[PDB]
RNA sequence: AUAAGGUGGGGUUAGUGA
């Protein structure tokens, strides 16, 4: 009794009738969410090592002008001069910390997290981070895949005493010489990869020891953040399913330029995503007067070049 | 360079391997400046130079840099044609089904899958999911989920468990599929099923099967990913009148698919969520197929004006799409058209023309000749001689039109003498000068009439123009041999008024020596033209070997009839101007003189008839006058009388003695016979009025009368519109279609009131509206059928057969409508004909029947022959000569190469226009009487009763022919006999079309068995006698307690004993069926005949459903086999019979729609193909049941009776030929050693050489049967795709055979013509003897 | 040879006497 409704419009209206209005208390309640999936994400951001390292060669590159005095920074709360003792200061704290690592080694980097949990960033900088520990997930999980290939399925290991005693630690041989102290005739067939997978397992010691972390405490961090990340998603995709009714009731406006009515609800769409890419809820105002301006943008801009 | 035509299904990297580049970006020019951008549309660096061997920043300008791209752009230099045909596409994110695959109707994703479609669509348009790879769940690897209840397999199977959505899913399962394990399971699965359902879906499943893997395709690419874009320049931007631009629809929505595409990159870039990539995804679906075939997806698209625009599917398809747009016909340069006159002064093999226009059409042969004789060297020169019009050119086109013939054509081009030759003539003025004889071959009155010419440039088709296409040529029609230049309107007044004679005139009956005295005579002005004078004339005849010998006498004659004797050639018989010489006489004397002198004084002598027509026409005088239309004085008394007896009946409708419709007929009858009285009174009055004195006192002869002439020598009009003009014209019927009660009585030379011309306009109306709707349906059944054949090319001499078919001479039932000579002449027997002389040997086996021949059988009283036709050629494709036999316009045998298919489909198709819109026995000539299929029997009375329907009543003449037919019934009274000699105009038979009777055949008692009143019969006594009588009811009526049993009136002796069936051992029972009145009671010795029972009760798209072959309304029940037969289960829908045959088994029973009523009994005993009812006689039983030659026997028989009910003309092998190309399929009953399927169709003469040379192995062959089929769908079921392409459906049948990978060796036509080359039939036919013969 | 030229709509012309 769905009657062939060739009319994408018609069940379009189908789909996005099932979530109602939300109010803007509400919208309060998302964008606080959303807050604490950037937040949350900062703070694995913050406690990341070679993000310092990375952030005080690029503060190199702005005093020496390999880049921009824009290119590195955007504004902070609580002008080169404040990067001057911002960043020289964090250079020696990113010092006082570097000489401890020898326990409150790891309190500094605490504590080192804080002074830099205040600062903000060019948001390409949070593309360089978050490709850095991508990157250096796929560095880990390529061991995982190189081990597992060849202990598993070399060595005939079981996948039980492989995820048991082999993940979380990966760099050393308490499971090579324990599994294979377990007597076993698969931990025998193990003598057969010890080149493979410990001399290739020895760039992954190199990988623990450039981050100067475990690979579990890694994996933490960067799988904390994706958490933080899927959260602040889902946050983010309902709103933008709160405010489809928005989105055709300002479409309804420049329908007969020239183009058809789906297209505009498309950008519209898109200049909506936008908008909640850029919406702040401590400012204190309806989302809909903010957003009506991005509309506006896509439906024009689309008409414009489009003609 | 190229054989036959491939096609398959595309390939994704087939695609890849077509085009330059990818387009990218939705613009494409740049409307600031006019430049086409980096990878739009039009672009330059993946489609060419759109400049002329130069580069878009024109880095590279000249012809030396050729080989090289450029580096500012990046464009090779190459011509400017190649942007003409590189080919790019685009690459597309998310794949995309292609809709001619998913809406085929009957989809071939749909059955492929056998899910039913809206399953597809549910996936498609993403409201439902669906899942591949089911394995271990409780759900299956092809269930289709909804969201909720994938919520539900999202808890529970929401583990590795895979379903998906949309053309990803389709391509994914589609894909996953393997072929093979279909192929086997199917194939058992046929071998399981009874149900003819499962049986017929399953074999389509199977046939798509095994012929898609044998295919090499692969399914999975029916999915479209990589979308081919068409060249540009195709696809053109073209300005109109100022800055804007006149767009292509199909740049748009090219525009709105890379739009599309590229936005829901950018969306799959930001990860969105599923609502709106879904949305997209679905916006892309619709995208696409906007682009392949806009409309048929639910709703269209428009850009502008809210008017549907055109995407690729209707660029094909349609009225204006490209086959029969601009591939069939196609624009002609060397043209020229304008409005025809006459200019009698013309020989017949010559035409006028205009300077003007010849100046024009003839312009590079005076460049030519020009440049040779050397008035000018350069070209340019030559331009500004012909321009300025200098006096030395017209001595030039003078001359080179001296001997190069030209064509002419007018618009409706229906029969193949539309198209003729002629030599120009120069003439002064400007308009197109024209030969009288050619205009009634065209049909081209000089109302306003515009004609077309094209000039034959080349050598070989100044060849053809001189050798067929010449007007002298073509003098007889290709429909008959009747001649197509006879006279056509005045010449034939004054050659009638020339032949005739008053009685009296000046040099009344003197004397004379020879013709040329008679033209001093008359010039000189002493004697009458029409006046008798016995004169001396000298004749010439050929009886010798040709020879032509002088012999003379004093003939009595007029004078003008001695005066066209001049114009005769040699070889005639005096007599043939001995009279009126009216249209037919002068007809028929043509005919005869191309028969017996050839052609070329045929030519000439018709020429000079029309010179000296219109000399004697015009010193004739022939006026009209209003005092030449005669009023009969007794009409104002008939029309009196009449209007009297209609108030004598109206009285009687007054008082109400009479009914409404008895008074109705009684006066619409009494109007007819004045009507009439009215007619044959002004007639009278008008034909022989002329009474004169002749050197005595008086005498009557014909009329000068101008009207009767004009009318009685076949000029214009009859006695019907002379009718209308002085007599009262007609009862015209009323909108309605019936008939109004009071006749128009007034007539044209007096004044019609107000309603009698009301009542007039209504009738025109009614008429030339008929003809506007008319002419658009007989132009599409032409159209049709020349599609058909097509194809039929004579291309052997003899197939050396004996079969064929016979012919008679047909009677209606009366008179002898249409002889033998006729149906006969001029085509080559089967058999040898046997003279009626007992064992003698007339005509042999293998000749030709011309009109000698046709005499002697034709004294001999020949009744039958049997004869080679079309219908039993052996050729494998085509036709041998000695099975078609003559041309009709060459008077001698058919010759190899002219492929008759079409001039058989002209000449039926040009009739079309013309056709019309708006008891017992009594013989009448006396001969002896013949039956056949007779079951008769002598009742008590000495008259014949016969038990047989399908008895025929013949009336053989004292020779031996048959003159009457007339239908025998059931048990009719007759009052003669078989064999007996009756006289003419004697009733012979008798019966009761308001009794089916019950008679017997023996004597005896008759018993009421089974007649118990209330379950099978009733109690009705005669209310009018008193003899009551129990009556027999049907099924219906009758309740089914009872139902079951039979009433029968079963024939037994004085002892009770089975009187048996007269011959065999059966027993005499007469079951009664419904309202059988058993009259004669219980216990009643009966006689022979006697009813124990009594039981009483297609125009032109007639033709087009002839050649469609409909099955009719319903069907007349035959039988499919001989034996006995026996009756079935009580109502099931229909009640049943039971059929035994007698030596083999029976397996034939049938559900009877029980308002037939029955003509067999159970104890009858019949053959196949013989009625067990009557009503409409259905084609496809008449192929399978009686043959071969009777389908076609009966069609021609058919359709010749309904043109010949007009009196229309046409031979009869057109018809027979047009048929061999219906029944052309066939399919297998067993394979034998044969290759093919039993449930397998395939043309009969693949099967018939396969077959063929089986048998030259040792093995047997296969069995076929054959079938008939609708043209229209004959059509389509032809193995050349191009063919059907051009003809409807182009869509069906390109997916169709798009699919089978079919190929097209192309051995036929209109491909032929498609591709352009020689066509094989005529001088091409040749060509391809050569063709043939190297490969 | 610089008059060229798509798409709709409208109007008109030529197409029997039994
Ligand atoms: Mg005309
Ligand atoms: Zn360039
Ligand atoms: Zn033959």
């Amino acid at each position: 009794e769905i009657g062939r409704t060739t009319d994408p419009v018609r069940m379009y209206m189908r789909e996005m009738g099932t979530v109602e209005l939300l109010t803007r208390e509400g919208e309060i309640d998302i964008a606080k969410r959303i807050e604490d999936g950037i937040n949350q994400v900062q703070c694995s951001v913050a406690e990341y090592p070679e993000a310092i390292t990375y952030l005080l060669e690029q503060y190199d590159r702005v005093e020496a002008e390999e880049a921009r005095l824009s290119d590195l920074i955007t504004g902070f709360v609580d002008d080169p001069e404040l990067a001057r003792e911002k960043f020289a200061e964090l250079r020696a704290q990113y010092v006082v910390t570097r000489d401890t690592i020898k326990a409150t080694a790891q309190e500094e980097i605490l504590k080192l997290s804080e002074v830099f949990k205040q600062f903000r960033l060019v948001p390409k900088q949070f593309d360089y981070l978050v490709n850095s520990m991508r990157v250096m997930m796929d560095r880990v999980r390529t061991q995982e895949r190189l081990i597992m290939k060849l202990c598993v399925e070399q060595c005939k290991m079981p996948k039980k005493n492989f995820i048991t005693l082999f993940t979380g630690n990966e760099t050393s041989d308490t499971w090579f010489n324990a599994a294979i102290a377990m007597n076993k005739p698969w931990s025998e067939k193990l003598h057969d990869v010890s080149e493979e997978v410990h001399r290739a397992l020895q760039k992954l010691q190199q990988i623990e020891e450039e981050t100067g972390l475990t690979i579990e405490q890694v994996k933490d961090i960067n799988r904390r953040m994706s958490i933080g990340e899927a959260k602040a998603r889902r946050a983010k995709k309902e709103m933008v399913e709160a405010n489809l009714r928005l989105v055709i009731s300002i479409a309804k406006k420049y329908t007969n330029r020239g183009l058809q009515f789906l297209d505009l609800i498309q950008e519209g769409n898109i200049g909506l995503m936008k908008a909640v890419d850029k919406f702040e809820y401590r400012r204190g105002y309806k989302f809909s007067t903010y957003a009506t301006w991005w509309i506006r943008q896509a439906i024009t801009r689309s008409i414009a070049d489009q003609a | 360079e190229f054989d036959a035509i491939k096609i398959a299904l595309a390939s994704p990297d087939m695609i890849r391997s077509w085009s330059f580049g990818e387009v990218k970006k939705p613009e494409t020019i740049n409307y600031r400046t006019f430049k086409p951008e980096r990878d739009g549309l039009f672009c330059a660096r993946i489609f060419g130079p759109v400049k002329d061997y130069e580069c878009l920043c024109g880095k590279y300008k000249r012809l030396k840099h050729r080989g090289v791209i450029c580096e500012k752009c990046g464009v090779e230099v190459t011509q400017t044609k190649v942007r003409r045909e590189r080919m790019g596409h685009i690459e597309l994110a998310s794949p995309t089904a292609h809709i001619w695959f998913l809406k085929s109707l009957p989809s071939r994703i749909g059955l492929l899958l056998d899910m039913p479609l809206r399953d597809i669509e549910r996936v498609l348009y993403f409201e439902s999911y669906v899942v591949i790879e089911g394995g271990m769940t409780n759900l299956e690897r092809q269930q289709i989920l909804t969201e909720e209840q994938y919520l539900d397999a999202l808890e529970e199977f929401g583990d590795e468990f895979d379903a998906k959505m949309g053309a990803e899913a389709i391509q994914a399962l589609l894909k996953s599929m393997d072929l093979e394990q279909e192929c086997e399971q199917l194939r058992e699965e046929l071998n399981e099923t009874n149900s003819e359902t499962k049986r017929k879906k399953l074999t389509k499943r199977i046939k798509l099967l095994e012929a898609f893997v044998q295919s090499g395709n692969k399914p999975e690419w029916m999915i479209l990913t990589v979308l081919p874009v068409l060249p540009p320049d195709l696809r053109p931007l073209v300005p109109l009148d100022g800055g804007r631009f006149a767009t292509s629809d199909l740049n748009d929505l090219y525009r709105r698919v890379i739009n599309r595409n590229n936005r829901l990159k950018r969306l799959l870039d930001l990860a969105a969520p599923d609502i709106i990539v879904r949305n997209e995804k679905r916006m892309l679906q619709e995208a696409v197929d906007a682009l392949l075939d806009n409309g048929r997806r639910g709703r269209a698209i428009t850009g502008s004006n809210k008017r549907p625009l055109k995407s690729l599917a209707d660029m094909i398809k349609g009225k204006q799409g490209r086959f029969r747009q601009n591939l069939l016909g196609k624009r002609v340069d060397y043209s020229g058209r304008s409005v025809i006159t006459v200019g009698p002064y013309l020989r017949l093999h010559q035409c006028g023309l205009p300077k003007k226009m010849a100046l024009e059409l003839f312009k590079p042969f005076i460049y030519g000749k020009l440049e040779l004789r050397g008035l000018a060297t350069t070209i340019k020169a030559a331009k500004k001689m012909v321009e300025r019009e200098e006096a030395v050119v017209w001595d030039i086109l003078d001359e080179v039109i001296r001997e190069h013939p030209v064509l002419l054509n007018r618009a409706p081009t229906l029969h193949r003498l539309g198209i003729q030759a002629f030599e120009p003539v120069l003439i002064e003025g400007k308009a197109i000068q024209l030969h009288p004889l050619v205009c009634a071959a065209y049909n081209a009155d000089f109302d306003g009439d515009q004609m077309a010419v094209h000039v034959p440039l080349t050598l070989e088709a100044q060849l053809e123009a001189r050798a067929l296409m010449m007007s002298t040529n073509n003098i007889l029609s290709p429909a008959n041999g009747e001649p197509i230049i006879v006279p056509s309107q005045d010449v034939v007044l004054g050659l009638y008024y020339m032949t005739r004679d008053c009685v009296n005139a000046k040099g009344e009956g003197m004397v004379l020596t020879g013709p040329k005295e008679a033209e001093r005579l008359y010039r000189s002005g002493l004697a009458s033209l029409h006046a008798r004078v016995k004169v001396r004339i000298t004749e010439y005849e050929k009886d010798a070997n040709g020879e032509l010998v002088a012999k003379t006498s004093l003939k009595d004659t007029t004078v003008g009839r001695a005066i066209l004797w001049m114009i005769v050639p040699k070889g005639l018989p005096y007599s043939i101007v001995n009279q009126a010489l009216g249209k037919k006489a002068i007809s028929k004397m043509l005919n005869t003189c191309y028969r017996i002198l050839g052609l070329k004084p045929t030519v000439i002598f018709a020429d000079q008839i029309m010179y000296t027509g219109f000399a004697y026409a015009a010193r004739s005088g022939a006026s009209v006058g209003i005092d030449d239309m005669v009023i009969p004085e007794k009409k104002h008394e008939i029309i009196s009388e009449a209007e009297a007896e209609v108030a004598e009946i109206q009285e009687q409708f007054q008082s109400g003695l009479v009914t409404a419709g008895e008074r109705y007929n009684k006066v619409i009858d009494i109007w007819a016979a004045a009507n009439d009285r009215v007619s044959k009174a002004m007639m009278d009055n008008l034909q022989t009025e002329t009474v004169i004195n002749r050197d005595g006192q008086e005498e009557k002869q014909v009329s000068f009368n101008s009207i009767y002439m004009m009318a009685d020598s076949g000029a214009r009009g009859s006695a019907a519109q002379i009718r209308q003009l002085a007599g009262m014209r007609g009862l015209m019927a009323k909108p309605d279609g019936s008939i109004i009660e009071t006749p128009i009585t007034a007539n044209f030379r007096e004044g019609l009131n107000v309603l009698q011309y009301f009542i007039s306009t209504h009738g025109a109306r009614k008429g030339l509206a008929d003809t506007a709707l008319k002419t658009a349906n007989s132009g599409y059944l032409t159209r049709r059928l020349v599609d058909v054949a097509q194809d039929l090319v004579v291309t052997e001499d003899d197939c050396g057969t004996h079969e064929g078919i016979m012919m008679t001479p047909v009677i209606e039932g009366g008179d002898v409508k249409e002889p033998l000579r006729d149906r006969v002449l001029g085509r080559v027997t089967a058999e040898d004909v046997l003279k009626p002389g007992t064992a003698d040997i007339l005509v042999p086996r293998n000749t030709l029947l011309h009109e000698q021949w046709c005499d002697l059988l034709e004294e001999n009283s020949v009744d039958a022959v049997k004869v080679r036709s079309v219908v039993s050629c052996d050729t494998d494709f085509g036709v041998c000569a000695h099975c078609y036999g003559r041309d009709l316009a060459r008077g001698h045998i058919i010759n190899k190469g002219e492929a008759i298919g079409v001039i058989a489909a002209q000449s039926i198709g040009e009739p079309g226009t013309q056709l019309t819109m708006r008891s017992s026995i009594q013989v009448k000539n006396k001969g002896s009487i013949k039956l056949s299929n007779v079951k008769s029997v002598v009742n008590s009375s000495g008259k014949l009763v016969i038990t047989s329907r399908n008895t025929e009543l013949k009336l053989i003449d004292e020779f031996g022919r048959t003159k009457e037919s007339y239908k025998v019934p059931y048990g009719a009274v007759l009052a003669k006999g078989d064999g007996e000699q009756v006289a003419g105009g004697e009733t012979v038979a008798n019966w009761d079309p308001h009794t089916m009777p019950v008679i017997t055949e023996v004597s005896g008692f008759v018993r009421f068995t089974d007649m118990i009143d209330g379950q099978t019969i009733t109690r009705q006594t005669d209310e009018l006698t008193g003899l009551s009588s129990l009556v027999v009811l049907d099924s219906a009526e009758r309740t089914a307690g009872g139902k079951d049993l039979r009433p029968a009136l079963k024939i037994v002796d004085a002892q009770g004993n089975d009187v048996l069936i007269p011959g065999t051992d059966m027993p005499a029972q007469y079951f009664l069926p419904g309202k059988a009145i058993v009259q004669l009671e219980d216990g009643v010795q009966i006689s022979s005949g006697d009813t124990l029972a009594r039981i009483p009760q297609g125009g032109l798209p007639r033709v087009a459903d002839l050649f469609e072959a409909r099955r009719p309304k319903e069907p007349a029940i035959l039988a499919e086999i001989s034996g006995i037969v026996s009756f079935g289960k009580e109502t099931k829908g229909k009640r049943r019979l039971v059929i035994t045959p007698v030596d083999g088994s029976d397996p034939y029973e049938e559900m009877i729609p029980k308002w037939r009523q029955l003509n067999v009994f159970e104890g009858e005993r019949v053959e196949r193909g013989d009625v067990i009812s009557d009503g409409p006689e259905a084609p496809h039983d008449i192929l399978r049941l009686r043959g071969v030659h009777a389908v076609t026997r009966y069609i021609v028989n058919e359709v010749q009776d309904v043109y010949r009910l007009q009196g229309v003309k046409i031979n009869d092998k057109h018809i027979e030929v047009i048929v061999r190309q219906m029944l052309r399929k066939a399919t297998i009953v067993n394979a034998g050693s044969s290759d093919f399927l039993e449930g397998e169709q395939v043309e009969y003469s693949r099967v018939k050489i396969a077959n063929r040379e089986l048998e030259a192995n040792g093995k047997v062959g296969a069995t076929y049967s054959r079938d008939l089929l609708g043209i229209t769908k004959a059509s389509l079921a032809t193995e050349s795709f191009i063919s059907a392409a051009s003809f409807q459906e182009t869509t069906r049948v390109l997916t169709e055979a798009a699919v089978a990978g079919k190929r097209d060796e192309l051995r036929g036509l209109k491909e032929n013509v498609i591709v352009g080359r020689l066509i094989p039939a005529g001088t091409g036919y040749a060509y391809h003897q050569d063709r043939m013969r190297r490969r």
